[PDB]
């Protein structure tokens, strides 16, 4: 059998097996610094509740910290299909501070965007399981939820935050909890009487190091290459009818940027990045006489049908010169994550990368907005002429039009992820470029 | 192409033949290997090789 | 000892456990 | 205009990214390798094949190393669509890896499902089932050829391929215990299926053939392979019915540097049932209709993701009288530890706590050495099983610490430890360097 | 208490894990990279765009290195929900890469479906389907922009980017052959759809702009790339009618180091059907009711996973008259080989046999060079096509070696070889090192 | 096969083709006698049948397979049994109800040599000039009018 | 239909046009088609619907 192939060697094979460098069937493993992982609970300052601001200071139990998991215990105020990642919506603002300097700040909407772009098939399902009710649970069900953080030191051990090296400066996590969480204490805008307040706890996973490496971490200077999220809110320009509006949005970014991601949403309904329609999963009661297109199917606010999107085309312009020729929204929703990430992004969330592998940490290409005087994102909208209530029209139309319900999406959220350097020495840390 | 870059063409761009010769008068004369086990078990088997007179006795 | 080294570009640290006190 | 704008927009803080370049991403370099061939060769199976029989094979000696091993079965089911749940993995009850008279590893029926419940985490999990179950609503009498891959330390990566060439004096053997009861083929629950046929099985091994220069080096030089063992014992729980919130101290019997401890709870009657049965869709036979029963599963949907049907309220591991970490709730070990450590999704009732950064990998990344711990104990706190399983109004609408009354049937506790050892091969004989 | 209790549990079994460390998992060092920018630029298509037309695109030198190329179509659907199956793939019947007049590679519409069905996985494959099909129950009159990413040797990784800067004398073209029939757009089976619109076509190329020092290095220095090729010629099947399992011996015509052989059985009357049709869910138009017609697929569900509709019972490959491996059945090539080599799922009717450990990887991992094989063959045994496709009792409940009578429609045999060759570039020109 | 490596494989049709070609008159009848029913036996009759193999080392002692010299290679035979056996399990294409499963046994004739030559066989290298069979099945097109 | 061209290099290998020798020139073929062709587009002066 196999020897009949083994002897089948010709001149063309010299490129593959001549004077080998690698033997596949004798692998060598690296010996590593001994460490142990421990999950330790932190103490929260401030009253826990909807709309409240709380904070916690990370105790030095270990040498390095990596994963941070925030948990909430919630009671659902409605029946099945009335919530959408309620733990993610609740975790409205989280920011990382080291010694008084803000390092990064994430929003509930960024977490859904991240999920829309970079978490893969079973990982994002698991993420949903940790953040929503996915088993058709009924009103009154209680569930414990986990929302992991994605700061620069949260996903990979290589950037673990060295509290051991920060002997003189505190590291804190500030939280603001949403005042309205769909299906938990509000249904749309209507309060749910008797809704319970959340129980909140923050866990940090500590790394304990062996003797020789802890000494080095504590004494020597370190250069950490870290990522930051830049954000400010914008307004949409979604047309009324008969026209495709243009909108030139001025960008407020600095630093070497890996990518720009953005979405359009209804600020009242978390996760509603597209227009609503009287088709399955696209609005409350869709498909029967009770269907209404001004209220989403809250358990299923995300879709993959870009037909309900608001964005027709976009381009990124730098100092008045187009960085690339105009592309349609379907490019930014489906082709960019295919080329740069390898997963599926639902309709209404758009990505353009400057990097070959923005999903990873090893730098692979950046746009440095500290050297670009005027960078803009130019949008073209779809014409909002489709009657959302008529499946014949919703599922049967062209590229340049969208639903009349598209005009409900009023918030334009443009995100940028950049590189920076966290310098740690003398027991204190801070940014190289502030 | 032009000049020296054109001269180079036969060695740089033009494809070479791996199927250099057919079965008749060679070609596939060097594809015969001995079909050994490639890992024979030398336990039960390694008796007769060294201690053969004991087996006769 | 697990305290920060002497040579650095960041000068304002206050070494503890070696103070005259009041 | 164009990408050139991005390039001229160069600043001082870019010296950390592109100043004095080290790598160019557009010139890939490959390492040239040693000439080899892969061949799939059938093994000889000794012993009658059937339900409850135990058979074995001595690995044929062709090639030099072996990598994957696939155990084939041909089954015909007497049940209808949805009456089966990984029959192939239930039949393949125990697999022992033995090198020279000394056993290295032994995998169990439930382990094959538990591993699948943790480490395969995309299309491989679905294709895995395609190989081991009926997934297309097949009807009574359907016959299918099944494949069950083995996951020993040398099966998932060529880097640890078992070098038969180097094992001149120690025989390599596999022992296969077949289950006496397989759901949907010869039993429906505990009720025998008249006329059920015996399985036909074959064990196939993938052999690696090296060229002449490599064969001499592998045959003559000593080897030290870093390998993974599974250590396992079955135990019991005392899951309460009403008003009681139980706790138990489960004494662990492990040694060697352990990557992780995985565990689940079982109703021994049914293969792969890690949660309670309830009258909610997909959870039990006939669920949602007047014929629904919570004593019999909808076998094809035996596994679920609804943790409210699981019995673990909280757990911690205690080592030498000290807690290893603070008590966490059961949902932590079902959804968060596999998120951090694997990145897949773990079904309800299956729990994982890792000591490793990447337990799914082969490169050691953190271990708990239970050879330098005298007392390892797993403390388990149980949910109160007071919810009427037949009432979906309660099963889908209750509090965190209570579960279905049918949950008290999940009395078997399975704790699996995967740890490191070293396989040394010298002058034709191989074996484990560390034994305890 | 806590993790410190684990660190002190240091012993002999750690000497090979943490003794004399070489790495620390918490101090990552990143490499500094040559500065570059990525831009997508539209090229000019020469020729009339329409169905059955052939057009070509020259890749103009608007960058230094070329990587991904996406072929863009706009189509109008002439049917309703479920009447299409990857129209964007069906439409581009083939595309070939030509550098300076020499052809490097040629891909076909059926191969693209095979690769998407075999190599791409779950969320990536769904995202791909979203780019090539209508997946949201769309109705008649809708139209959409489709993206068919190409996967030539320089498309899947920046490491194999095609350096036009180094090909000063060699223009690079893609020739695109478009379909005369597209299911659900121009025809419903063989029935023409009146008023069907012609496609809008654009071919977009992702250009890499480099910094100055690297541009010079690439412009003047010689380069060699180890590139992938596809070899393919279509032939015909021997699918039987009844009472017999057909035997067909296909002589293979492949050269150069091979990563794998993949193949299918295709119904030439419609795009993407690799299995028999039957009156079961997803396998027939009108399936489940009296209107079911097993000669017409439920196009949107053409792909299935039920191997009972597949027609390959067994196969073996021969090299120089000698069997390469002992006969395997079709469920092995459909389920186990993709599990062992790539780790995803292969739908029924698509088969893979690898010679490589990691065929999805860029680094060589074992090859079969058919250049030293005089007569390579594929010996293939069919299933007996005795099941009445219209009776679910017979379709979902029959034995191992039979399939549907409708199987005889899979008359086209498509065997693909994935290979390696060497691309040599210098003095403004380049090409393939080895012929045939 | 020798130690897991195949030399030769024979098929039921090869056996018939061989019997059809290379055996003589009186011998072919004895072959029939140990392989078939030749005395107008009726339904229910049970007989012991013997099918000698025609591998290379079954034609002459001169090619006897030396287990003493192949001490590192087990010699194995794989027997594939047909499901379609005319007049026992099936009659044409129709199943025969109540057919018994075959009872099979494999007998091997061993050569024991004395000490002098046995020593030589174990010590000395050997080459055997042996024969094998090459075979694939084909489909042929037979026309009507 | 197969309409051969009869330029100076079309009917004999002897004057074959040496494109390799013309690395600094393009070579183009301009094909102008008739608005009316007898029996396929028009019959005499009457258009064929």
């Amino acid at each position: 059998g196999g020897l009949s192939q083994l002897v089948a060697y010709g001149a063309q094979d010299v490129y593959l097996t001549g004077n080998p460098q690698i033997t596949f069937f004798k692998t060598v493993y690296r010996r590593y610094t001994n460490f142990a992982i421990e999950s330790i609970q932190q103490t929260i300052n401030g009253s826990v509740g909807f709309g409240n601001k709380v904070s916690t200071q990370i105790s030095r139990n270990g040498d390095l910290i990596t994963d941070i998991v925030v948990e909430f215990v919630l009671t659902k105020g409605g029946n099945g299909g009335t919530t959408y990642y309620p733990a993610e919506e609740l975790l409205q603002d989280v920011e990382l501070e080291i010694g008084g300097q803000r390092i990064d700040k994430h929003y509930n909407d960024w977490f859904r965007t991240y999920d829309a772009l970079f978490r893969m098939n079973d990982d994002r399902y698991n993420y949903r399981r940790m953040t929503d009710w996915v088993n058709n649970e009924l009103v009154g069900a209680q569930k414990r939820f986990y929302v992991p953080l994605i700061f620069f030191f949260n996903q990979t051990p290589g950037l673990a935050l060295p509290l051991i090296a920060l002997q003189y400066h505190e590291v804190k996590l500030y939280f603001t909890l949403a005042s309205q969480v769909q299906g938990v204490n509000y249904n749309g805008s209507s309060a749910i009487a008797g809704a319970a307040q959340p129980t909140m706890s923050v866990w940090v996973d500590y790394i304990f190091l062996d003797t020789q490496e802890r000494t080095r971490f504590a004494q020597l200077p370190h250069e950490y290459l870290i990522e930051q999220l830049q954000f400010t809110g914008s307004e949409t320009a979604t047309p009324s009818a008969t026209t495709q509006a243009s909108q030139n949005i001025r960008l407020n970014f600095n630093h070497p940027t890996k990518y720009l991601a953005w979405n359009f949403n209804n600020p009242t309904n978390y996760g509603q990045y597209t227009a609503l329609a009287n088709i399955p999963g696209a609005c409350s009661g869709a498909g029967t006489a009770a269907a209404t297109v001004t209220t989403p199917d809250y358990g299923n606010t995300g879709t993959y049908n870009e037909q309900l999107a608001v964005l027709d085309s976009a381009k990124i312009q730098l100092n008045g010169q187009d960085r690339f020729a105009t592309r349609k929204g379907s490019y930014f929703n489906k082709v960019q994550p295919y080329q740069s990430i390898g997963g599926v992004t639902p309709a209404g969330v758009y990505l353009y990368s400057f990097a070959l592998k923005p999903a990873g940490r090893q730098p692979s290409g950046t746009c440095n907005f500290s050297r670009i005087d005027n960078a803009t994102l130019s949008l073209t909208y779809k014409t909002c002429s489709i009657d959302a209530t008529s499946p014949a029209a919703v599922l049967g139309n062209t590229e340049t039009v969208t639903a009349n319900t598209a005009t409900l999406l009023t918030a334009l959220n443009i995100y940028a992820k950049n590189y920076n350097v966290l310098r740690i020495m003398s027991g204190m840390g801070g940014l190289a470029y502030a | 192409l032009s000049g020296e870059a054109a001269a180079m063409y036969g060695d740089v761009v033009v494809q070479k033949t791996t199927r250099a010769c057919r079965k008749s008068e060679g070609g596939f004369k060097d594809v015969n290997t001995e079909l050994w086990g490639t890992s024979p078990y030398l336990g039960r088997g390694d008796g007769e090789v060294y201690n053969m007179p004991a087996s006769n006795q | 000892s697990p305290e920060a080294a002497d040579f650095a570009q960041f000068a304002p640290k206050n070494l503890q456990a070696q103070n005259f006190l009041t």
